[PDB]
């Protein structure tokens, strides 16, 4: 009965003066907007009927208007920024933080759905979302003594929903509206299901994205290990984003760093580093670039770990992006780290590959590795072993390139490498 | 994603 309506018997229907006429119609609508093939959300705005479903939200007596309508704006608010302002506009946010009280799961559950897709438009419906009181009864819908017993969709929709609270940035959340949600995040971050996994992971990612307070908010209530672990997992769902805010916390403060290796993270770094999907190898080398910016005994955590050859390794051969983090990674490494340390790198075979990426076509990559170069004569100055390293760089081609960059356009590029050849060449 | 329309149920 209800499927393949047009937009205009759909009004005809929801403006009778007759509920059931009403129901169906709207549910008309819901099947509609619910079909993959260009579903007409624009058609159904300029029908009128925005508001007509925010009112049937507040019908206690008929829930299955309630569930129909819900549906129907989740999908509108599923849209363009656009056709998310037209649901908010017709004030579907009070509405739906009703229902989030709703004894009908189904129902709460769509008003869940609906004002994630509110919240993922931006950080102002995001914080308006928030105004209205939203969080504590989501909050109230986890408050149960064991996850498990929820309704697997219904504590995804949950989880993605939080998640979507935790989002975006100028401005970051409100402050408070992280602490609040925090601890159910934490207890989310230890369910069994790779789905609320990943989206726990994505909320923290978001949350560790920022300055070092943020950071600290979620460092101090004791994730990192659960991070670490998950870092770990098999399904690439979960390790973009566990791997993405491990990042993240790496680019706080030398201690927020030092969390990280003290939780194991180092261990992975083998794996990851040669990881087959180009982006997780990307995301593992910029990790690494922000723990070889630290401290020196951090720096030998790296060496011990092994991790060494594996950045040779990336250097060597990768996805330019890649290569580009792994030049920093060194660059960093290089200026942060003691005289044996940076020998080391030159017995792992860092010269080649570095010399090798002399020829790429980025300004930015061949200043960081000129950078490196000169921290390791620095380096070998220190040894009286100037000549060793020269002559290193000669033999693999590498004064060639120099030489060649005496020439370049960038006025860094080609006085950093006239030093080079004038210092050491 | 970062909204999602429901398509069944």
């Amino acid at each position: 009965g209800t499927v393949n309506w047009s937009v205009e018997d759909i009004v005809k229907g929801i403006n009778s003066n007759n509920l059931e006429s009403q129901l169906q119609a709207t549910q008309a609508a819901r099947k509609l907007l619910s079909r993959e093939k260009q579903p007409p959300i624009d058609n159904i705005i300029r029908a009128g009927l925005i508001p007509k479903f925010v009112s049937f939200l507040g019908k206690t007596d008929c829930s299955p208007i309630q569930f129909e309508s819900a549906w129907a704006l989740t999908n509108i608010a599923s849209g363009t920024s656009e056709q998310t302002k037209a649901v908010v506009d017709g004030g579907a946010i009070p509405a739906f933080i009703s229902l989030l009280a709703s004894p009908h799961a189904h129902i709460s559950e769509q008003a869940v759905w609906a004002l994630g897709n509110i919240a993922g438009d931006g950080s102002a419906f995001r914080d308006l979302v928030i105004k209205h009181g939203a969080i504590d009864p989501l909050l109230a819908l986890l408050a149960v003594p064991d996850l498990s017993t929820l309704a697997c969709g219904y504590l995804r929709n949950l989880t993605w929903t939080l998640s979507n609270l935790c989002r975006n940035k100028n401005p970051a959340p409100p402050l408070d509206a992280v602490e609040q949600i925090l601890p159910t995040l934490v207890r989310l971050l230890h369910h069994n299901d790779p789905e609320v996994l990943a989206d726990s992971c994505w909320a923290i990612s978001y949350l560790t994205d920022g300055p070092n307070e943020r950071i600290e908010m979620v460092v101090k209530k004791g994730v990192v290990p659960q991070l670490v672990k998950l870092l770990g997992a098999t399904e690439l769902p979960i390790v973009t984003p566990a791997l993405r805010a491990i990042g993240n916390i790496v680019t706080g403060t030398d201690e927020q760093t030092q969390k990280v290796i003290d939780a194991g993270a180092l261990a992975v770094f083998p794996s990851l580093l040669t990881n087959p999907k180009t982006n997780i190898q990307k995301e593992a080398t910029w990790t690494m670039s922000n723990i070889t910016a630290g401290r020196q005994d951090q720096i030998q955590q790296v060496v011990n770990h092994g991790l060494v050859p594996f950045l040779v390794g990336v250097l060597s051969k990768a996805d330019f992006k890649t290569q580009k983090e792994a030049a920093w990674a060194i660059t960093n490494y290089t200026s942060g780290g003691t005289v044996e340390q940076i020998v080391y790198l030159v017995h792992c075979g860092i010269i080649e590959p570095l010399m090798n990426l002399l020829s790429a076509k980025d300004t930015k990559i061949i200043q960081v590795i000129l950078d490196a170069i000169s921290n390791i004569f620095q380096a070998a100055e220190k040894l009286g072993e100037t000549e060793k390293l020269s002559i290193m760089i000669e033999e693999c081609g590498g004064l060639d390139k120099i030489e060649a960059l005496q020439r370049h356009e960038n006025e860094s590029v080609y006085k950093a490498s006239l030093n080079l050849i004038e210092k050491y060449f | 994603e970062v909204k999602k329309p429901k398509i069944d149920e």
